């Protein structure tokens, strides 16, 4: 009944030294019952990362919308869309449908090409911002997730230890919802560089 | 009554020309003359304030007229005409863009803008075409400094250096003797107005002449302190002060 | 009432043709030249901008070669400000078909609604057509690379290699003389710009009055890029072809 | 909405827009149909003013409504477009509610119809 | 309603579907076939509310019809399901929604592979392996975790599904009148005459 | 949230808190309420977060626009107008609560706003979860001819007194001094008595600790000539 | 030749229903004159009643378009009418949607991008009227805006309007030549008023009695005309000296 | 708790300045009492939303009357406030007094309560406090009484009704509308508490 | 040329042709007046007997908008007929929304601004009528005419129609010979005796006159129309002055 909370699943981002992670879990469940074990919520526009949560057609229709927005922005400004400017763009398009909404909670993660400043960024369903420096939690195990993090979590990791701690943050989170899990993605995000990696946890 | 002008006022003759756009560019060329410099570090736009009559106060026609913190327009052709397209330009700037991006739109947009609404009244139902020329000077963090023309077709083009109305074919032969890509924007002020003292008939000073500039930005211009990456307009309109000292050194 | 002053823009002449489509077609022809020449390996677009100056900023300047998506481009030959109208359009279509079907539109499908629309103009609304005809260099995976070309009729059609705007029938005659089938894309660039140095209404050709655009699969293994050369590219390939 | 009637008679009940209109199907490349004792063959003309053309992508004279019906045609092609979209729309429409293709006469009959209702409604030639 | 199971093979797709259409306490008919070609190479089964499961089937069917005809060409699975899904997505914001579930089986003749979609009323898409809508899942799915493979024959995915329907027809409360099954390969869609 | 502005001889103050929550929980622990609706016209918002952003950013756009056509700094009584007839057309369900504070060519103005579309006036406001907490300060301790430096205090005061004794509200407190023929000047994390002590233990791993079952290389980059 | 009909240009640029507009402007034969002393802006203009059977009271070209703002029209009353009546409903609503009185020049740029619109849509005229509105702005001080059927607005220290507005214009140029300020710097509006006669009777060569002229004077918050009595007494002050 | 009285020399408008959200105060010096034209005012009771909408508009009414027709009569506001109170009846929680001087009808009093019905009277009370004064009122009311004796009267009414109202409190503003204009008042808790 | 073919179009004189025209169509039409007395206002019109068949008294052509003001036109009757029309939706909107019946001033220009509105336009024909109307609001008596422009103004005295040259010097003479005022019973002679003496300018076909009147002492400030003896009355002193 609770749209929100159908499907299930969980996105975090975080920030590092020059760099961002963004992760997500791969279930796609109705309540109780597992369909999917490969559905990833983490799309890309050029360099720039967007995870979302919530009820799984608005996933993918907001998917297609932003690819759709982008794809025009690029055509126009001859020129990629930056993190801060996509965030603008999310909470906009959100707003717009204030009395029906799409129950989703992105997420947005990536470098600034220009100034080099790595960028992370949440919103609620109706595109409230949420611009934290530290990190970004999102999905049925928000709760847990904003434990893992605010206690793993220092600021200016490497590459390779933010990788650690936003794996580990995500991982133990997903094992106390019944609503996520079944696979996971880490993106480690460098100015000119990204490496994903799925992580190997419990199928149940 | 309704609007029964359903059908475009603008059409091709047998000779391929839209009457309606040609005529408009003749009714610019009566225009007073405006031009527009670009140095490497700003752009100028200037024109003549021609006063109908010595008791109007010219001060309350703004010719040069601020689109958004980092863009400026001037024109050539029908005054009113103008003051209507800064309205819906200056609107279309938040509505189509910064409503959406949370940033000002970049020169080549906005100008792409104002050119869309100068092309609808050449096919439009019911409408005469805009009887202007704008000349718009912009900076972006992606593309700098800009000047971009923008004639009653909707066509628009980008200039290092160029004039619109009554002295323009002058005035461009005079611009291309003195424009370099080194320029400073000092350097292209200095040229603005000797440019535009060629054109004058009567009277040359602060109060005759508008001049604004795309330059640094101006903290003392935003009105507020507190945070680092607001740092304020790059336009600034000159003073009549400011013109009178740089006329001077003429 | 208002009857009085409609020019009619939507009539058949007691001949059986549509005025403003001839009138508008008499306006592209003294627009700057714009060339398409398909090969085996890619399209090229070639045109000319119109008496240009010294003062004009060549690179941050578009007035003829306009990307529709990353498979798809225009030349352009008429009212610039009229085609910024359609390509506006097209670039849309080409969104919601991939919205659609999430797959890239087929080049032949996005050129028969631009088509369809500018048709309108010339059936219904009372209003002028687009004085605007568009060379299509595009590539999909039915049918590879693909030229089309549209005109105010909202008439198109496939082609080898074509010319809109200026002087078509020289440019058309000259290309008829040294095109050939099994042709390649550098093949195809030199006979693009030898045929508007020879049909161009200036003394010279060079690099500031020319945009250049090509399609290859020249793009790293089984895939498409789009070139719209810089300044200094389009003066560096004028002296490799050795036109100055 | 432009209302204009285009389509009006004339002294000698003469409507000179469909005359017009008929003046452009005459200047249109020539089509023949033939029908046999088990077959129809249609049979289109292709001017070789146009040569360089590409005959793999070019619209072909020889449009499918449904998969038993085609249509040829005479005049302008930015024309034929919207009579072709229109047929195969409703050729549809019909299995959907009829549960059965159009009959020929039947597409005939509407084509027929939409051609008709553009010489008496406004704003359309 | 309340029986679509779909299974991709090696080089097929296979779509079981209930008979059994019951209105009240009666079983009004017992040969319903819950499925609808939308092109030569693409099958799309259904369940959902009375009405609109067969309004919403033969909506898509006419606009994939089109759209071949138009185009004188086959659109791919994906491009089938993207369709598919969109329209459902569009439904569930609409005044009354289209209250429809569908498996969607195709052979993609350009890739040479068979593509199961399955789709919900709410416009919820995914690639599986194999798939089932309503209560079937509950026992089809944990069944083919443990005996699917993907290299799997046409001849083995009949056997794999016959464990299914033998599951279903032993464990479920209502008698679904057995199944249509329908094989979706390169040559096309045919009906198993015999199950 | 817990947001004031207290009047002062030549100007108007308002702070806030910086905590943003999502039901009992912190989303934001150094979130900015304190928005700009003009160069010298401030205001900050409870309730739905959202609601009061999309509003604020609204209200400003129409307001740069109206400066702009009539040649004039902006107005706080033409902010306030346009404010409540909006939210009232909307009949509450735009769940805006502003506290709205400028300094204009008439002068230095205080003004709320409910999301109703109820207007109110005083030389001291409170709104908020907190708005109890801070208006118990304001009565104790507001006096007329307040001083910048008084007026400052007044207002901090108010809200570390919602920081503490409000769940709703925390972390640092945020300031806007609009003073009359003085640029408004916005003091970001004025006070800053929240925060974090050293954690006893670094939670940093050794690499190696997860277990990975693919790696690959993503191309952010467009596809590449030649 | 229908480009002399409708709002549409001529080969030469030109709009020849504006030009004819602007024509119909001195229908009327009547001329006025604004000037602005140090706390007042005082208008005047031509009363001509050639009827008898004409009840005077009624006849005016001055209206009160708010409490600040007043305009007097050059042009016939059915136009100047029309002009009245829209800018009384654009004071009001601007003072409900924004919460303070519209200011005389932002009307007079309303005002004017109104008649724009006449000059570039074709199934509305331009109306044959110009329109000087004068008030005490809050923030401009005593304020003079003039718009005209091409849309054009421009402010003005003083001006005039009507067939001699030439002779009026000048003779007032000269004063301000001398005095070399943008005012008539005078601390009452009786006096300001005064002058505003005494300058139209040098200028159009004729002597006035009270039925002869209309008067408004806008002072900071208050506009008002002026009764034949209340001319009088300033006919007689003038005749003093 | 709000008032108006007519009297000899003009009319007299009076309000406590309490606005509450359930129990708490929100503000404890408002001013009810607004000025519709020079010497027209209403005093407000009722959601504080739909009483300044409504405020607001008839302002606006009244300001587009006096530059078409001059200056409206008292009854003339009155009609506006009935029109917009009768006609949005369903979604208003607005009761409104309209008291105004004129030179011709002099002190005139209009109420419009929750239905959007008008009624002239001699003397208006309404607001949650109004309740607790209908005898006061009625026993202590007379026609042709002094500015002096009105002011009180109104004073000692209000006083009674902040007393005995939890809904009501703060200082009592009044205003005064006679040939001379507007005159102010303003009378505090020590002042009227010990009354 | 070609400029008097299209409404709202200005000639190079700065006129509207199609409005002058209207004119025409207003001075083709029967005499009707206006006269403004102390407290109130007195209407007549020369209604022509084209036929011993038009039945008497019957097709009255003077209109009551609300109850307190007179409207009588000269020109095309069914223009006139629309602009009452429209006069009283304006009087019945203004009464609804501010419960006084309308003032008179405020009532013309609600007329001006809608007749006005019909010469904006090519797509419009302007008005055939110039209208006289007035009555008695709070400010007391006032009389109008209203012309196809729009123009309208306050008279002492106000005539249109085929004999408007002669009304009017008829009205001019009152004018100057009462300025102390008229009495609405002394208006009400004086009316018929106007309309007689102009109806000389029609002279072929006998007429059949028509007063109507408001007035605070003799109607309490509402329209009616004089009928019987006090018709009688005024058609005999009438009849007394021609002879
Ligand atoms: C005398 O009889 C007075 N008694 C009090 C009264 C309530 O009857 C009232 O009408 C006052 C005075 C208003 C003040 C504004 C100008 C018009 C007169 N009415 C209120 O104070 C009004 C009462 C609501 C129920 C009658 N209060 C509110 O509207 C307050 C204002 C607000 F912002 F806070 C919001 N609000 C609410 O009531 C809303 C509905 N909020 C809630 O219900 C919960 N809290 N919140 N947000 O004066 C009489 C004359
Ligand atoms: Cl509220
Ligand atoms: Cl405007
Ligand atoms: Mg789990
Ligand atoms: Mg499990
Ligand atoms: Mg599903």
């Amino acid at each position: 009944s609770d749209p929100s909370s159908i499907n299930g699943g969980i996105v975090v981002a975080m920030t590092g030294k020059d760099c961002v992670a963004i992760a997500c879990d791969l279930r796609l469940g109705s309540q109780s019952l597992g369909v999917s074990n490969k559905f990833e919520k983490i799309f890309h526009y050029g360099h720039v990362f967007l995870g979302i949560t919530g009820l799984a057609t608005d996933v993918t229709t907001l998917n297609e919308m932003f690819r759709y927005k982008t794809n025009l922005y690029k055509l126009k400004e001859e020129r990629a869309i930056e993190p801060e400017t996509f965030t603008q763009l999310v909470s906009s398009s959100l707003y717009e449908r204030r009395f029906g909404p799409y129950f989703v909670g992105p997420v947005v993660a990536g470098i600034n090409s220009k100034s080099g400043k790595p960028f992370i960024a949440g919103f609620d369903l109706i595109g409230c911002i949420d611009e934290a420096k530290d990190f970004i939690v999102s999905g049925t195990a928000s709760d847990q997730l904003f434990g893992m993090c605010e206690s793993l979590y220092e600021p200016n990791l490497e590459p390779e230890d933010l990788f650690e701690t936003i794996s580990q943050a995500l991982l133990n989170a997903a094992d106390r919802d019944a609503l996520s899990g079944w696979g996971a993605v880490v993106y480690i995000i460098k100015k000119d560089e990204v490496v994903k990696r799925y992580l190997k946890m419990r199928q149940d | 009554m309704t609007d029964r002008y359903s059908f475009s006022l603008t059409t091709f003759s047998p000779s391929g020309k839209l009457g309606q756009i040609d005529y408009a560019l003749t009714a610019v060329k009566q225009g007073v003359t405006s031009l527009g410099i670009k140095a490497t570090n700003g752009v100028v736009i200037a024109t003549e304030k021609k006063s109908s009559s010595p008791l109007a106060m010219s001060e309350t026609l703004s010719k040069v007229s601020l689109l958004t913190p980092d863009i400026g327009a001037v024109y050539s052709g029908m005054g009113p005409d103008y003051r209507v397209l800064v309205d819906k330009s200056r609107k279309v700037a938040h509505t189509s863009y910064k409503r959406i991006y949370g940033e000002y739109p970049p020169t080549k947009l906005l100008v792409s803008e104002v050119a869309k609404i100068m092309q609808e009244a050449t096919q439009s139902g019911g409408v005469r075409p805009f009887g202007v020329s704008l000349l718009i000077a912009g900076h972006d963090e992606f593309n700098g400094f800009s000047l971009y023309q923008v004639d009653p077709s909707g066509s628009y083009f980008p200039w290092k250096a160029t004039a619109i109305g009554k002295g323009s074919v002058a005035a461009k032969t005079f611009l291309e003797k003195r424009w370099n890509d080194e320029l400073e924007l000092e350097d292209a002020i200095h040229i603005a107005l000797l440019t535009l003292k060629e054109s004058v008939e009567g009277e040359f000073n602060g109060d005759t002449i508008e001049l604004a500039i795309i330059g640094d930005e101006n903290p003392d211009l935003l009105g507020y302190t507190g945070i680092p990456t607001d740092k304020g307009p790059r336009f600034r309109k000159l003073t009549s002060q400011e013109i009178n000292d740089r006329l001077e050194a003429l | 009432g208002s009857r009085r002053y409609d020019s009619r823009t939507t009539i058949f002449s007691p001949e059986g043709r549509l005025y403003q489509v001839e009138y508008a077609l008499e306006s592209i022809s003294h627009a700057g030249t714009a060339i398409g020449i398909m090969a085996s390996d890619g399209i090229v677009l070639a045109a000319e901008r119109k008496v240009t100056s010294t003062l004009l900023e060549q690179d941050t300047s578009t007035e003829k070669l306009y990307k529709l998506n990353d498979k798809i481009a225009v030349a352009v030959a008429g009212l610039t400000a009229d085609a910024e109208i359609l390509i506006n359009t097209a670039r849309i279509h080409a969104q919601n078909y991939l919205k659609t079907y999430n797959e890239d539109i087929p080049v032949e499908i996005l050129v028969r609604r631009l088509s369809d629309i500018k048709q309108g103009y010339t059936q219904h609304g009372g209003l002028r057509p687009f004085g605007v005809s568009f060379i299509y260099a595009g590539y999909d995976d039915r049918y590879g690379y693909q030229l089309y070309t549209s005109n105010p009729s909202g008439n198109y059609t496939g082609w080898k290699a074509i010319s809109v705007g200026a002087n078509t029938s020289a440019a058309q005659t000259l290309l008829q003389m040294d095109y050939k089938d099994d042709m390649k894309v550098d093949d195809a660039i030199e006979l693009a710009l030898k045929t508007l140095s020879k049909t161009t209404d200036s003394s010279a050709l060079t690099y500031d009055r020319l945009e250049f655009a090509t399609i290859r699969k020249g793009a790293n293994d089984g895939e498409v890029y789009q070139k719209i050369f810089k300044p200094q590219e389009i003066k560096d390939i004028l002296v490799k072809t050795g036109i100055t | 909405g432009y209302d204009r009637a285009l389509s009006i008679f004339s002294p000698d009940g003469h409507i000179f827009q469909v005359e017009y209109a008929l003046e452009a199907v005459k200047r249109g490349t020539c089509a023949v149909g033939v029908k046999g004792k088990n077959c129809v063959v249609l049979g289109c003309e292709r001017r070789s003013t146009l040569k360089l053309q590409d005959t793999r992508i070019t619209p072909s004279k020889v449009s499918k409504i449904d998969s038993h019906v085609v249509l040829s045609f005479s005049g302008l092609n930015a024309d034929s477009r919207i009579l072709i979209e229109k047929a195969r729309v409703e050729a549809q429409s019909h299995r959907l509610t009829l549960e059965d293709p159009v009959t020929v006469e039947y597409l005939t009959r509407y084509v027929a119809g939409v051609q008709q209702r553009y010489t008496q409604s406004g704003g359309v030639r | 309603m309340d029986i679509i199971l779909g299974i991709r093979v090696q080089d097929s797709v296979i779509l079981a579907s209930s008979k059994a259409v019951t209105r009240g306490i009666s079983v009004l008919k017992d040969s319903d076939d819950k499925t609808r070609q939308l092109s030569p190479h693409t099958l799309m089964s259904f369940a959902g509310e009375a009405g609109d499961t067969v309004q919403f089937a033969e909506y898509i069917q006419a606009n994939i019809q089109l759209y071949s005809i138009r185009e004188d060409y086959e659109l791919s699975p994906q491009a089938v399901s993207s369709f598919v899904r969109q329209e459902l997505a569009k439904s569930i914001r609409s005044r009354r929604p289209y209250q429809v579930n569908v498996l969607i089986g195709g052979y993609d003749k350009k890739k040479n592979k068979p593509e199961l979609y399955q789709i919900d009323y709410l416009g919820t898409k995914v690639e599986l392996p194999y798939g089932a809508h309503g209560y079937s899942g509950f026992y089809t799915f944990s069944l083919l975790d443990h005996h699917y493979r993907p290299d799997m024959t046409t001849e083995e995915g009949l056997d794999l599904l016959k464990l299914c329907v033998q599951e279903l027809e032993k464990r479920m409360p209502m008698d679904f009148k057995g199944v249509i099954v329908k094989i979706v390969d390169k040559d096309g869609i045919r009906q198993v005459d015999d199950f | 949230t817990t947001i004031v502005g207290v009047k002062f001889n030549n100007g108007v103050v308002i702070a806030a808190d910086t905590r943003s929550t999502q039901g009992p929980i912190v989303a934001d622990k150094n979130c900015a309420k304190l928005h700009r609706i003009s160069p010298k016209i401030w205001c900050a918002g409870a309730g739905t977060a959202a609601d009061t952003e999309a509003v604020t950013q609204l209200i400003g756009s129409n307001i740069e626009l109206h400066s702009l056509y009539t040649s004039r700094e902006p107005r706080v009584v033409s902010a306030l107008q346009m404010l409540k007839q909006h939210l009232f057309k909307y009949q509450g369900h735009i769940g805006a609560y502003l506290i709205v504070a400028g300094v204009d060519p008439t002068g230095s103005h205080l003004f709320s706003i409910h999301a109703h579309g109820s207007t109110d006036v005083g030389y001291y406001l409170s709104l908020g979860s907190g708005s109890l907490a801070a208006m118990a300060v304001l009565e104790s301790h507001w006096k007329q001819d307040l001083t910048k430096e008084e007026a400052i205090k007044l207002a901090s005061d108010a809200i570390q007194a919602g920081i503490w004794n409000d769940l709703g509200s925390g972390s640092n407190v945020d300031v806007c001094v609009m003073e009359i023929g003085k640029d408004a000047e916005y003091l970001r994390n004025y006070l800053t008595p929240n925060v974090r002590e050293e954690k006893q233990k670094s939670y940093k791993f050794p690499r190696g600790t997860t277990a990975v079952l693919k790696e690959s290389i993503v191309n952010i980059c467009d596809i590449q000539e030649e | 030749g229908y480009d002399r009909h409708i709002t549409i240009f001529s080969p030469e640029g030109r709009l020849y229903q504006v030009e004819y507009a602007f024509k119909a402007t001195n229908q009327t034969n009547i001329n006025s004159l604004a000037v602005r002393g140090k706390d007042c802006t005082v208008v005047i203009s031509q009363k001509k009643v050639p009827d008898k059977l004409l009840d005077p009271t009624t006849v005016s070209y001055i209206f009160c378009i708010s409490r600040t703002i007043g305009m007097v029209v050059n042009g016939p009353i059915p136009d100047a009418r029309n002009a009245a009546l829209r800018a009384k409903a654009e004071a009001a609503e601007f003072r409900y949607k924004y919460g303070y009185d519209m200011p005389c020049d932002v009307l007079a740029k309303r005002m004017a991008n109104l008649s724009q619109i006449y000059t570039q849509r074709a199934y509305m005229r331009p109306l044959g009227v110009i329109l000087t509105f004068v008030s005490v702005d809050e923030e401009l001080g005593p304020s003079i805006y003039k718009t005209d059927p091409a849309g054009y607005y421009v402010g003005y220290k003083a001006t005039a309007t009507g067939p001699k507005q030439q002779e009026i214009t000048t003779n007032l140029e000269n004063h301000f030549k001398k005095s070399k300020i943008d005012h008539i710097n005078e601390e009452s509006w009786e006096k300001v008023v005064e002058f505003a006669i005494t300058h139209m009777i040098d200028a159009l060569g004729t002597e006035f009695s009270k039925n002869d002229l209309e008067v408004g004077v806008a002072t900071k918050d208050k506009f008002f005309t002026l009764s034949a009595e209340n001319i009088e007494e300033r006919l007689v002050a003038i005749a003093e000296q | 708790t709000i008032m108006a009285v007519e009297f000899d020399g003009g009319v007299v408008m009076g309000s406590d300045s309490r606005v509450s959200a359930g129990e708490a105060v929100v503000n404890r010096v408002f001013d009810k009492l607004s000025p519709l034209h020079e010497r027209i005012y209403c005093a407000l009771s009722g959601s504080a939303a739909d009483t300044q909408a409504i405020a607001d508009i008839v302002q606006y009414h009244l300001e587009l009357y006096t530059s078409q027709y001059g200056t409206p009569s008292t009854e003339t506001a009155a009609s506006v406030f009935k029109e917009l109170c009768y006609e949005n009846k369903d979604n208003l929680t607005a009761g409104i007094i309209v008291a105004g001087y004129d030179d011709k009808n002099k002190g005139e009093v209009y109420t419009i309560p929750l239905g959007g019905s008008v009624h002239k009277l001699p003397y208006a009370i309404a607001g949650s406090g109004s309740t607790f004064i209908y005898g006061y009122c009625d026993k202590n009311f007379r026609e042709n009484m002094s500015k002096e004796e009105t002011v009180d009267f109104i004073k000692h009414s209000l006083s009674q009704a902040i007393k005995w109202d939890g809904s009501s409190g703060g200082v009592i503003r009044m205003v005064v509308l006679t040939a001379a204009g507007v005159e102010r008042l303003i009378f505090y808790p020590d002042e009227y508490e010990q009354l | 040329t070609g400029y008097d073919l299209s409404n709202s179009v200005f000639s190079p004189d700065g006129r509207n042709f199609q409005v002058e025209y209207a004119v025409k169509a207003v001075e083709n039409g029967t005499t009707s007046i206006g006269i403004k007395c102390n407290d109130g206002v007195v209407f007549a019109v020369e209604k022509l007997i084209t036929s011993k068949l038009l039945v008497p008294q019957k097709n009255v052509k003077i209109q009551v908008v609300d109850r307190h003001i007179g409207c009588v036109y000269s020109g095309l009757i069914p223009d006139g007929r629309h602009l009452v029309n429209r006069g009283r939706e304006e009087a019945a909107s203004f009464k609804k929304l501010y419960k006084t019946p309308i003032p008179i001033p405020a009532f013309a220009d609600r007329l001006g601004q809608y007749v006005q509105a019909h010469t904006l336009y090519n797509s419009v024909r302007p008005f055939g009528v110039s209208t006289i109307f007035g009555g008695v609001d709070k400010n007391g008596a006032h009389l109008y005419m209203l012309e196809p422009s729009g123009s309208y103004w306050g008279y002492k005295g106000a005539a249109t129609g085929k004999g408007r040259q002669s009304a009017k010097a008829e009205l001019e003479k009152l004018v100057d010979h009462h300025p102390e005022g008229l009495s609405a019973r002394e208006a009400v002679k004086q009316a018929a005796k106007i309309i007689y003496l102009a109806h000389e300018d029609n002279k072929e076909k006998d007429f059949e006159l028509e007063i109507s009147w408001c007035s605070l002492s003799e109607t309490n400030g509402l329209h009616k129309f004089v009928k019987g003896d006090l018709l009688q009355e005024a058609i005999d002193f009438a009849q007394k002055e021609i002879n």
